[PDB]
RNA sequence: CGCUGAAAGCAUCUAAGCGGGAAGCCCGCCCCAAGAUGAGGCCUCCCACGGCAGCCGGUAAGGACCCGGGAAGACCA
RNA sequence: CGAUGUCGGCUCGUCGCAUCCUGGGGCUGAAGAAGGUCCCAAGGGUUGGGCUGUUCGCCCAUUAAAGCGGCACGCGAGCUG
């Protein structure tokens, strides 16, 4: 099950076939894996996979011994792909061609203390017709003495993005190796410069 | 198939059955097949 | 004269093929051998049982229909979060679940109880790790 | 549904 | 009126080990293995099989029936075998065999392809009639039935798959 | 809805056994999660310093404070 | 009764199933298509508008369907009035 991880850079229409098709350019290879999870050692199977060279410096002893035991320079950041075993040292956009279907999990933009309409898109209160001090109020949040509380779960106003969100079964439309570039078709979580992983989709 | 409280023979061809602890009616007449509830 | 303490005693290890023997006939005797009601000096606010070992909990035995009609009940606090789980499917997932609950419910509730419930470990399968505690090996 | 109208059994509160 | 007590011959030469729970036959087309119940006892004398039944409650009573026949469909199985037919009615209805398999043409928008399980062949004599064969007396005739089931008897035509010998009971239309 | 099949010489989907069968159930998909006190696992770094399962002082790996900020954000993080 | 705010609407739902639709079936006075009738099933879904304070109902235009009920006839320290 293979996958990488990369940098969303932003997004373009090309054209293929007198279409035009919206796109988002992902910069994924190459990818060092730094660390092999084996059903022995770690209980399952996984490749941790590196990605963006790190100014030595910056990092610490326990760190720079992991490197060393991997034959890699320092990077960073480290995340897994689960289920994967490639051969090489190093993973590339390679494994993907024009027309594989994937997966891409990215970490949304941030709303941070959103209202209820924004949220969970409640419908506020009316306008005017005397409308009091409410016009994006949530409403009731229940019922009397019974059951004379408040559900688990109940949708409130609160955070919002920020999280980890997936979207699945994107085309992908391009790939180009000379520049580690990976164009896949549609919309991808969170804000350019932002990090996501590609993996192949998980759809039919 | 018919579903009641009283499962009775309907002709001299029905048969009671007993089956996974519910009391059915088979028969070669198609309409005559019952079972209680 | 004033009734006898204790001192603090040292917890016999007591091993317990559960092969074959039924869920709660077992489980009463547990429970007993966890308060420590089989030994004379016993004091009801103070953790003096005995550590219990068992083995083979997946091969434990029920009468009846309640393969099928045991159904093991969890709630989460959300609506409809109450989710049914029948005791074959049980023992085909976490078989060493269906012994830990019935034993459990057998012990007192409070503070005391639940430590008692820690000195039980329960194995499926012919093994256990407790080797160190060489565990005197009962029959019930 | 309750068919017959219900009552008030209070009055709209006022300032009194 | 008992079935049960009723000695199974055996024909040489099939072969029946008992043992504890289940009895073994094995004869010139296979072997199979019956499984018994504990309470029950089967006996090997000269070129015969019996069972006994330990006592006359109602359990007993319906273990014990059950057991010979059980044992004597082993025994059948294994020198005589099973087999049961389906003839096939209907226009466009026809039945080939594709290598080992059996393809089944009985209009819907596919063929049909039924796989020989083991110990199953499929025998494709004529077109509109095809034979299931086995050592296995349950195991044939749910074979025959799955085969049947593909499509059943029109309750207006003689249209479909049919068992050898099963009469045709339609109703008027209109 | 069956297959095989007694009790009950026949019949029976069942009493022994075996099939097929739902947008429903369990899993699979996405998100959270070891305060899962039952507090898990792996990789890697530090070291057995002084004075009197303890206290005190200085350090190691490391961390915080402070500062420039940030599609992160009420403060906090 | 030294106070348990009362119809309807809005908002937000959650539950029951005696199921309106969608799924699985038996019987049919089931030719086909389409219905009738009972069984299983609460996963999801179940529109917009005219009249009236209305709930309900009637009507217009659609629909796979335009389900019925409980939650202080859910919900006024949430709004309307
Ligand atoms: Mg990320
Ligand atoms: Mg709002
Ligand atoms: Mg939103
Ligand atoms: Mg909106
Ligand atoms: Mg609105
Ligand atoms: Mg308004
Ligand atoms: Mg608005
Ligand atoms: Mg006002
Ligand atoms: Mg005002
Ligand atoms: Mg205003
Ligand atoms: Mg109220
Ligand atoms: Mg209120
Ligand atoms: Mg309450
Ligand atoms: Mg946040
Ligand atoms: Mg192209
Ligand atoms: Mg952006
Ligand atoms: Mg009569
Ligand atoms: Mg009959
Ligand atoms: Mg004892
Ligand atoms: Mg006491
Ligand atoms: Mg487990
Ligand atoms: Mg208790
Ligand atoms: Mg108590
Ligand atoms: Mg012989
Ligand atoms: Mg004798
Ligand atoms: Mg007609
Ligand atoms: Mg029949
Ligand atoms: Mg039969
Ligand atoms: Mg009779
Ligand atoms: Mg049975
Ligand atoms: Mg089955
Ligand atoms: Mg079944
Ligand atoms: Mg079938
Ligand atoms: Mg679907
Ligand atoms: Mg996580
Ligand atoms: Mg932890
Ligand atoms: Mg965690
Ligand atoms: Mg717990
Ligand atoms: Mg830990
Ligand atoms: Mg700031
Ligand atoms: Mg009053
Ligand atoms: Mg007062
Ligand atoms: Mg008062
Ligand atoms: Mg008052
Ligand atoms: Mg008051
Ligand atoms: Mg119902
Ligand atoms: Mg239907
Ligand atoms: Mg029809
Ligand atoms: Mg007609
Ligand atoms: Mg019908
Ligand atoms: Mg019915
Ligand atoms: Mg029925
Ligand atoms: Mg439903
Ligand atoms: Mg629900
Ligand atoms: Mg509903
Ligand atoms: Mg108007
Ligand atoms: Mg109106
Ligand atoms: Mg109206
Ligand atoms: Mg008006
Ligand atoms: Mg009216
Ligand atoms: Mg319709
Ligand atoms: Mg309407
Ligand atoms: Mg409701
Ligand atoms: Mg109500
Ligand atoms: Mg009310
Ligand atoms: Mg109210
Ligand atoms: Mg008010
Ligand atoms: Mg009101
Ligand atoms: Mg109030
Ligand atoms: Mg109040
Ligand atoms: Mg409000
Ligand atoms: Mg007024
Ligand atoms: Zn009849």
């Amino acid at each position: 099950m293979k996958g990488i991880l990369g940098v969303k850079v932003g997004m373009t229409r090309i054209f293929r076939d007198d279409r035009a098709v919206p796109v988002t350019v992902i910069l994924a290879g190459p990818c060092p894996v730094v660390q092999r999870r084996t059903p022995e050692k770690d209980g399952y199977t996984a490749v941790q996979l590196g990605f963006l060279p790190q100014n030595p410096k910056r990092v610490n002893r326990p760190l720079k011994g992991h490197f060393a035991k991997a034959g890699v320079e320092p990077v960073r950041i480290l995340r897994e792909i689960r289920d994967f075993n490639p051969e090489g040292d190093t993973v590339t956009v390679e494994i993907f061609k024009p027309g594989e279907r994937v997966d891409v999990t990215g970490t949304s933009k941030g709303r941070g203390f959103a209202g209820v309409m924004k949220r969970w898109n409640f419908a506020g209160g009316p306008d005017s017709h005397g409308a009091h001090k409410i016009h994006r109020h949530p409403g009731s949040i229940g019922n009397r003495k019974t059951p004379g509380r408040v559900y688990k779960g109940k949708k409130m106003a609160g955070h919002y993005g920020a999280e980890r969100v997936t979207v699945m079964n994107l085309e992908v439309v391009d790939v180009i190796p000379e520049e580690n570039l990976l164009l896949v078709k549609g919309a991808v979580p969170g804000p350019n410069g932002g990090l996501v992983i590609v993996r192949e989709t998980k759809k039919a | 198939m018919k579903v009641r409280a009283s499962v009775k023979r309907i002709c001299d061809k029905c048969k009671v059955i007993r089956r996974h602890g519910r009391v059915y009616v088979i028969c070669e007449n198609p309409k005559h097949k019952q079972r209680q509830g | 004269m004033k009734t006898y303490v204790p001192k603090q005693v040292e917890p016999r290890w007591v091993l317990i093929d559960a092969e074959g023997k039924t869920l709660g006939r077992l489980a009463t005797k547990i429970a007993t051998l966890l308060r420590g009601k089989h030994r004379p000096d016993w004091t009801p606010n103070v953790a003096m049982g005995d550590f219990v070992v068992v083995v083979n909990a997946d091969k434990i035995r029920v009468t009846g229909k309640k393969l099928e009609q045991k159904i093991y009940t969890r709630y989460s606090g959300y609506p409809g979060g109450l989710k049914k789980i029948p005791l074959e499917k049980m023992l085909a997932t976490h078989p060493e679940r269906v012994l830990e609950h019935a034993v459990k419910g057998m012990l007192p509730k409070g503070p005391l109880g639940r430590r008692l419930f820690k000195r039980l470990k329960v194995y499926a399968g012919p093994d256990h790790p407790h080797q160190a505690q060489r565990p005197e090996k009962l029959e019930v | 549904r309750r068919i017959r109208p219900r009552p008030p059994r209070l009055p709209r509160p006022r300032p009194r | 009126s008992r079935i049960g007590r009723l000695p199974i011959p055996v024909p040489k030469g099939v072969s029946v080990e008992v043992a504890p729970g289940r009895v073994k036959v094995k004869g010139p087309k296979g072997e199979l293995e019956v499984p018994v119940s504990p309470e029950m006892r089967v006996v090997v004398e000269e070129g015969v099989v019996r069972v006994e039944r330990p006592s006359d409650e109602r359990r007993h009573k319906s273990l014990h029936g059950l057991t010979r026949t059980l044992i004597a469909n082993a025994v059948k199985g294994v020198s005589e075998g099973y087999s049961k037919e389906l003839l096939i009615k209907g226009i466009g209805y026809r039945a080939r065999l594709v290598g080992r398999a059996l393809e089944l043409t009985v209009g819907f928008s596919h063929p049909v392809v039924v796989e020989p399980p083991e110990g199953i062949t499929f025998e494709v004599p004529e077109p509109t009639r095809v034979r299931v064969s086995g050592i296995d007396k349950q195991k044939v005739g749910q074979v025959a039935a799955n085969i049947r089931a593909i499509r059943k008897p029109s309750a207006y035509h003689e249209k479909g798959i049919y068992y050898a010998g099963e009469p045709v009971r339609l109703k008027p239309g209109k």
